This record gives structure tokens, C-alpha cells and sequence, in this order.
């Protein structure tokens, strides 16, 4: 029932103004006790409450985020907005919106990553990782997909358009010189490859790129 | 502003045992609006306990919590594979709302050796000018592992980039990738490239290699 | 003129919040041949044996009329239940209050979430204040007690007001 989905720009340059949107369903911000709040989390760090708005338009703000924050709501369209002004690299984080009440936070959204950087949106190169001949004489064979030189996060890696999910490992990306590199492994019986096809599907929304590479000897 | 401090900062737990996490508030408020959330690595936080002790519906009753003034305690018993996550306490008693720093719960399991696979640069990357050698070390335990790259018998330290997965929520293993970056020119000077995995499960390293002139 | 069963509510509040618990009790006679009780909601059967009926977590749809019967004690007069949406509710046990009778009101929060700095108001004016949520209890009702009542309290760092209720002192 109750669901929330955040939206941002993915990437914006420093000193710009971050626009975030929260679209929700399963409740209405007209009901007494309901509120919508924003929380952020730098990668691998803890959670920081930013701001929230109540059903009566009462707005509360983190007193450490100066006066850069501005929260508004729209009852007609079931949306809440957060504006952060004068962003810098320390504002890069996952931004969550949540349906709250005066005593706890009830439901969170999936979150949206926002990177604050002046680097250029580069789409990823995808390279196949093919087993050698000796590797195929084992019972299981591991294949791979190298996703190199992209920016900013995130990428979405699937195998056989999601038909292959057991035995997949998609690793966290590493950041080098404003470019990200991740890899993904998949393990199948050698009695299925290269007999049955195996291809990885990479997706980079920030550059509107979608690519597939089949894995062959 | 209320400061919430969680103890321990991290815990390794055996299957089926009780796990306790403490959250201490700098201020006392006479039930307190103390909440607990579970955050699995890829996902948002999910409410577990609201207002000190109330179990949120749909959450198993092996989660419970209690408060003793400034001393709030989360209890998981029995602990299961799928509990590997970070747990956060949080207060709504006063503006500004604040979170605890988090307790990272990891599961223990039987030692498991890495399945190791090595991969040369693809043609596509080589034509484009670069050369990446990829090594996967999958489904091992404990998480501590060391990879040593060799080029024709000489260890290569610069250019290696390593990344670990989060603990698997079904089988409690870890996996790791190790990526050696070179240019096409410095790659085609040498023939044999080796990935060497040192892990608790063997006195002898696991060695996977390929020869460019295979 | 046939004898009737009677419904009682436990607690006696007929206005409750979503997720509240309600016990409905049937006062009626039994005999060695039959000891069953039937409960009706909006004239539809909801329970066919047990004397009491328990609502674990009230929904808006649980509002309406409740009746019970036994074989010897015929279908009760209906008792009305109102399940409201919201965070705060001023509860009352009945609609009308005669002079010199007690007036018992409660500022009730959702899931009984703790309430601080509670005011009960009559016709817009603070009438009684507690730092910790207490009930409002007028021991002997006078006609000056009629008016529009609501309550308000602090939930952590946010004040909430209940909707108003009309309290009428009759004879
Ligand atoms: C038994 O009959 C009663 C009386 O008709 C029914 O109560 C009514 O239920 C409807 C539907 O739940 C209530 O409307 C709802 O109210 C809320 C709160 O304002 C609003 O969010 C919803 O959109 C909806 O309009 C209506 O108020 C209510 N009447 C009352 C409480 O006096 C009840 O549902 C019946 N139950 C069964 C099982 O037949
Ligand atoms: C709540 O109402 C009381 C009475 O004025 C007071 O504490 C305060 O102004 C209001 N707001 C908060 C956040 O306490």
C-alpha cells in the first residue's frame, strides 16, 4: 500500500541547487498526524535527518544545514519537494524520503543517489570475460562482464535479461580519476555454455546507454 | 541535541544465538520515542521497533527491544542468516531527530575456500588501448583474504583494484574481485599473468594463471 | 416484552481510534440445553458461540451497530461503535450526561502513544492541564459543562489537536 519514490538529477555541479521530489501513495498528506521527511546517507556512513513537513504545513529543518533547505508539498498530486542550495561535494549521498508521524518513521523510499561533481557524464565500456579452454573441463564455468570508465553512479547489470540470477556476483564499483569500474561474475554448468547463450545487460541511466555483450570463447 | 551511541559498533554472531545491541541516550525523558531500523546493504532502512518496545507488524518476534532510562537494548534471538545488516536506533523525542551511529551485524559460518577464476584482457579493450586482467574469488569465508598479482613471476603491486561484496544473506559467504589495469603496450611485453589467493582455508595459495601465447 | 440480552463495551468508549482493541460483552441467560451466544454487526452474524467478541485492531469498517442474543435472552438493543481515523481523539463513554452525573473524557492517542503537556478545552478555553496524559473527570456535571470540547498534547516535538465533540448536559 504505502510507497514512496524519490527523484533527483543523478548529478549536478557544485554551487548549484539540488531539486529532489518525493512521490507517494497509500496515504494522503491531508490526514492528521501524517508527514513526509528527508534523510540522507553518504556511502558507507550513517543517516542524517534533513527536514520534514507536516500535514498542517509546519516545516522543520536540520539547524546544521544552515538555511539551504526548503521543503514544500502538493496535496493535489501527492508529492513533496526538497531544495538544497549551494551544494558541495559533502552533499553527495543517497537521499531518502519517508512517510513519518510524530513518533517514528513508518515507510521509506528506495532512495536516490546524488553526486555533486564537475566531472563529465561518461558512458561505460563493457568488455566480456570469457573462460579459457581449460576452464571448461570443470563442472561449473564462471563468466564475467567488465564495466569500465563510467561516471556517475549507478549502473544496473543483469544476465540473460534477468533469467540468470542464482550465482551472480555484481561487485561494488571503484572510483579512479572521476571514472568508475565494476565487474560482474556469473557461474553456470559447463553443460550449458557455450551451448546456451549468456549475455550481460549493462544500463547507465545518466548517459541513457543500454548495452549487451554475449560471452563467447 | 540528543546523542545516541550504539555498542558494539560491530558484531559477529553465530546462527541461533542471542544478539544484543545497546543504544545510550545522552538525555533522559521519563514510553520514549526510541525506534530501531534494519538496513540491509542494498536497501532503505526498514522499521523494526517503534516507541521503545513495539514490534512492527510483519517483523518476526525474535526481534524485541526494551528501555531502561537512557539504556535502550535491541535483542535478536535466534539470529538467522538474513540478519546480516546494519541496525540503527533513532529518537523522535526532540528536534532535531537523531540516529545512532549504527551496529554492523555479520554472520559466522563454516570456513569456505574461494572459487578462483582469472580472465585476460578482451580483444575490444585491447583495440581501444587498455588491458585489464580480472580475477574473481567467489563464495569464501572468513572475509579476510589477500590477492597477489604476478607478471611472469614478478609481483605487481601498482595498478590492482579490489572490491568485496557484502555478506550473502542466504549463505553468509563473501566474494571479491581483483582487477589489474595496464596499457596494451605494457601488457604485450610479458606472457604469463597470475592471480594468487592466500586464505585461512589453505596453507598453500590458490594459483590461477594464463599465458598470453596460450 | 420478551426478555432481552444486553451489550456492554469494555472499555466503555464508543468512539475509538483505528488499531484500538474493543471487547463486546453479552449479558444473557443460558440453560443446560444451550449455552451459545450470537453476535451481529450491522445485522450480519459475526460469531455463533462465545459470550464475548473481541476486536483485536479496529478498522473503520468495524464501526456500526452491534447486537447479541442467547436462546433465552432475545436480540439486544443495538450498541453503536464509531472507529475514527487520526492521531488524537477525545473519547466519551456515552452521548448524553444528566446533571450531577460524572463526565469522564480521555485524550486518546493512536496506539496509546505517549502524550505530554495535555490540555482539555471547553468552548475554546483551557479547562484542565497535565504534564503527563491523565483522563478528564468532572465528578458532578453542571449545566455550565455543556459545550464543544477537544484536547491537545505534545507528541515529542509536535502538537496535535483532536477534533471537537459536543457534550450536552441534560436532566
Ligand atoms: C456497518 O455499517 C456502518 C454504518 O454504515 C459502516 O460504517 C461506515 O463505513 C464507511 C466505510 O468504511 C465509512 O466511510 C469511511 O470513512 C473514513 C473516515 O472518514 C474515510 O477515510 C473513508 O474514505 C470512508 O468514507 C463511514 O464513515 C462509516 N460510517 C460511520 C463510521 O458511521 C460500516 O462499514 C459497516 N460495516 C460493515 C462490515 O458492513
Ligand atoms: C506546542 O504547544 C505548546 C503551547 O504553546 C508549546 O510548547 C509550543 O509552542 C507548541 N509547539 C511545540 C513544538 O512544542
Amino acid at each position: 500500500q504505502v510507497t514512496l519514490k524519490e527523484s533527483g538529477p543523478g548529478i549536478l555541479q557544485p554551487s548549484q541547487t539540488l531539486s529532489l521530489t518525493c512521490s507517494f501513495s497509500g496515504f494522503s498528506l491531508r490526514t492528521s498526524g501524517m508527514g513526509v521527511g528527508w534523510i540522507r546517507q553518504p556511502s558507507g556512513k550513517g543517516l542524517e535527518w534533513l527536514a520534514h513537513i507536516w500535514w498542517d504545513d509546519d516545516k522543520r529543518y536540520n539547524p546544521a544545514l544552515k538555511s539551504r533547505l526548503t521543503i514544500s508539498k502538493d496535496t493535489s498530486s501527492n508529492q513533496v519537494f526538497l531544495k538544497i542550495a549551494s551544494v558541495d561535494t559533502a552533499d553527495t549521498a543517497t537521499y531518502y524520503c519517508a512517510q513519518i508521524n510524530p513518533a517514528w518513521f513508518a515507510y521509506w523510499g528506495q532512495g536516490t543517489l546524488v553526486t555533486v561533481s564537475a566531472a563529465k557524464t561518461t558512458p561505460p565500456s563493457v568488455y566480456p570475460l570469457a573462460p579459457g579452454s581449460a576452464a571448461q573441463t570443470n563442472s561449473m564455468v564462471t563468466l564475467g562482464c567488465l564495466v569500465k570508465g563510467y561516471f556517475p553512479e549507478p549502473v544496473t547489470v543483469t544476465w540473460n535479461s534477468g533469467s540468470l540470477s542464482s550465482g551472480v556476483h555484481t561487485f561494488p564499483a571503484v572510483l579512479q580519476s572521476d571514472l568508475y569500474t565494476l565487474s560482474s561474475s556469473v557461474t553456470v554448468p559447463s553443460s550449458t555454455w557455450p551451448s546456451e547463450t549468456v549475455t550481460c545487460n549493462v544500463a547507465h541511466p545518466a548517459s541513457s546507454t543500454k548495452v549487451d555483450k554475449k560471452i563467447v570463447p | 541535541a540528543i546523542v545516541l551511541t550504539q555498542s558494539p559498533a560491530s558484531l559477529a554472531v553465530s546462527l541461533g544465538q542471542r544478539a544484543t545491541i545497546s543504544c545510550k541516550a545522552s538525555q533522559s525523558v521519563d514510553d520514549s520515542f526510541m525506534n530501531w531500523y534494519q538496513q540491509k546493504p542494498g536497501q532503505p532502512p526498514k522499521l523494526l521497533i517503534y516507541t521503545t518496545s513495539n514490534l512492527e507488524s510483519g517483523i518476526p518476534a525474535r526481534f524485541s527491544a526494551s528501555g531502561s532510562g537512557t539504556d535502550f537494548t535491541l535483542n535478536i534471538h535466534p539470529v538467522e542468516e538474513e540478519d546480516t545488516a546494519t541496525y540503527y536506533c533513532q529518537q523522535s523525542n526532540e528536534d532535531p531527530y537523531t540516529f545512532g551511529g549504527g551496529t554492523k551485524l555479520e554472520l559466522k559460518r563454516a570456513d569456505a575456500a574461494p572459487t578462483v577464476s582469472i580472465f585476460p584482457p578482451s580483444s575490444e579493450q585491447l583495440t581501444s588501448g587498455g588491458a585489464s586482467v580480472v580475477c574473481f574469488l567467489n563464495n569464501f569465508y572468513p572475509k579476510d583474504i589477500n590477492v597477489k598479482w604476478k607478471i611472469d613471476g614478478s609481483e605487481r603491486q601498482n595498478g590492482v583494484l579490489n572490491s568485496w561484496t557484502d555478506q550473502d544473506s542466504k549463505d553468509s559467504t563473501y566474494s571479491m574481485s581483483s582487477t589489474l589495469t595496464l596499457t596494451k603496450d605494457e601488457y604485450e611485453r610479458h606472457n604469463s599473468y597470475t592471480c594468487e589467493a592466500t586464505h585461512k582455508t589453505s596453507t598453500s595459495p590458490i594459483v590461477k594463471s594464463f599465458n598470453r601465447n596460450e | 416484552d420478551l426478555p432481552k440480552a444486553v451489550v456492554f463495551l469494555e472499555p466503555q468508549w464508543y468512539r475509538v481510534l483505528e488499531k484500538d482493541s474493543v471487547t463486546l460483552k453479552c449479558q444473557g441467560a443460558y440453560s443446560p440445553e444451550d449455552q451459545s451466544t450470537q453476535w451481529f454487526h450491522n445485522e450480519s452474524l459475526i460469531s455463533s458461540q462465545a459470550s464475548s467478541y473481541f476486536i483485536d485492531a479496529a478498522t473503520v469498517d468495524d464501526s456500526g451497530e452491534y447486537r447479541c442474543q442467547t436462546q433465552l435472552s432475545t436480540l439486544s438493543d443495538p450498541v453503536q461503535l464509531e472507529v475514527h481515523i487520526g492521531w488524537l481523539l477525545l473519547q466519551a463513554p456515552r452521548w448524553v450526561f444528566k446533571e450531577e452525573d460524572p463526565i469522564h473524557l480521555r485524550c486518546h492517542s493512536w496506539k496509546n502513544t505517549a502524550l505530554h503537556k495535555v490540555t482539555y478545552l471547553q468552548n475554546g478555553k483551557g479547562r484542565k492541564y497535565f504534564h503527563h496524559n491523565s483522563d478528564f473527570y468532572i465528578p458532578k456535571a453542571t449545566l455550565k459543562d455543556s459545550g464543544s470540547y477537544f484536547c491537545r498534547g505534545l507528541f515529542g516535538s509536535k502538537n496535535v489537536s483532536s477534533e471537537t465533540v459536543q457534550i450536552t448536559i441534560t436532566q
